[PDB]
């Protein structure tokens, strides 16, 4: 790879530079290169990896939604809208395949603290979920099962190893509930998981850490918005 | 649309 | 080119979709493919070309400025900032060279209406100016001479063939004045040109066309803003 | 401040 000759420390340093420059494609390439050195990522470095690929794929998802919406209205003009939509779809799938391959090849493992292991399995579920949003057919059913399995395995870890207010546990629970509702056509499972997560966090508020209180509350805020939307 | 965890920090 | 097999009309259609999806790199590629068919661009298509490359290069310039600022503030560390700045710089120069090549190879010509000829020559001056922002040494002197000649040639046409309120004439004069002030270290030339441009527009403002009032007055306000900044 | 150039119309 183009990053194979660069020192790990320099890849992290340039990733932070690319984040300040809002150069998210660059930031992702640098962190992929750092992951491929084969050493573990710290929490701060995991955040760099997450921010980088979420910005890239998030932009493709938004674009795909705009294009898909325009495509729907020729059921209300040539192949160009479909062609261009398929092009963005293919790029989105390539980036998701890239994140999943890194997760499988380098990041998911038995070692590390629960935050790391829960973070990587959560991320695996998210990127299968993003693939599911655009998949169409026998491919899609497999993708949905893969997202579910990743989320559940992450969920088991977080419940055994983390307090109910841990921001990573909450964010995992939030996204899993989104998966149930938007992807797996399981609204009841979504409300129940969202409610139980919110409730058990509220009953165990003493486990909050000042360095992560703001993060925890934002996810709880979002669980409540989601329940308000879903009920 | 439902809300997922945001791209924070 | 990657777009050589696609019909011109489909390239224009996809450029418009890419704008709706905020996929400006795609938009520029589509418009480059349209240009390379060798047919003339309409006013509307020229705006698509201009919007696509300004967004691409605009993001690179902002990034280059962020990184250059950090680089200078590391002179009051390792080579990583310079390397990453040089990487973004090299990409910026590539996009400018691409625009200058399209202008030289396909768009600038002796035929055509005043809007088209002035617009392309202004663009040539603008993209030599963006190269000048990151150039050093004897390279920078050559680039600055090229921007100036392009701008002057545009000015000569605009003064003979366009009214003083024409937004393309105004936007050219504004950018030429920025060139004088920020690039060629000629503050007096800049101040004089902005003043004359504002005055001659203000003296004809009553003749304004509904299709052009907004653009004209905004450029006029920018001229005045710069004069407040420079005096 | 940087001088302002023509914006994206
Ligand atoms: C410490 C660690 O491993 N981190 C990775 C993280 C910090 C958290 N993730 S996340 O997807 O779990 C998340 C939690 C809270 C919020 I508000 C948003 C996202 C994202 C990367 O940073
Ligand atoms: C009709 C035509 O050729 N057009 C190109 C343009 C419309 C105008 N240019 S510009 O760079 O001359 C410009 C004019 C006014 C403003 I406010 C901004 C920029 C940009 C592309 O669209
Ligand atoms: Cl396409
Ligand atoms: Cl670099
Ligand atoms: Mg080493
Ligand atoms: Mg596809
Ligand atoms: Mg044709
Ligand atoms: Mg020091
Ligand atoms: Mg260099």
């Amino acid at each position: 790879g183009a990053m194979g000759s660069m020192e790990r420390a320099s890849l992290i340093q340039k990733a932070k530079l690319a984040e300040q420059a809002e150069r998210y494609e660059d930031m992702a390439a640098f962190m992929k290169g750092a992951v491929e050195k084969g050493e573990e990522l710290s929490c701060e470095e995991r955040n760099l990896l997450s921010v980088a690929y979420k910005n890239v794929v998030g932009g493709q998802r938004a674009a795909w939604r705009v294009l898909s919406s325009i495509e729907q209205k020729s059921n209300e003009k040539g192949p160009e809208v479909r062609e261009y939509r398929e092009k963005v779809e293919t790029e989105l799938q390539g980036v998701c395949d890239t994140v999943l391959g890194l997760l499988d090849s380098h990041l998911i493992k038995e070692a590390g603290d629960a935050e790391s292991r829960v973070f990587y399995l959560k991320m695996k579920g998210d990127y299968y979920r993003y693939l599911a949003e655009v998949a169409t057919g026998d491919d899609k059913k497999r993708i949905i099962d893969s997202a579910r399995s990743a989320y559940q395995e992450a969920m088991d870890i977080s419940k055994k190893e983390m307090p109910p207010t841990n921001p990573i546990r909450l964010g995992l629970a939030l996204n899993f509930s989104v998966f149930h509702y938007e992807i797996a056509n399981s609204p009841e499972e979504a409300i129940s998981l969202a409610k139980t997560t919110f409730d058990e966090a509220m009953a165990d508020l003493h486990t909050l850490s000042e360095d992560s209180y703001k993060d925890s509350t934002l996810i709880m805020q979002l669980l409540r918005d989601n329940l308000t939307l879903w009920t | 649309r439902s809300s997922s965890a945001p791209n924070v920090h």
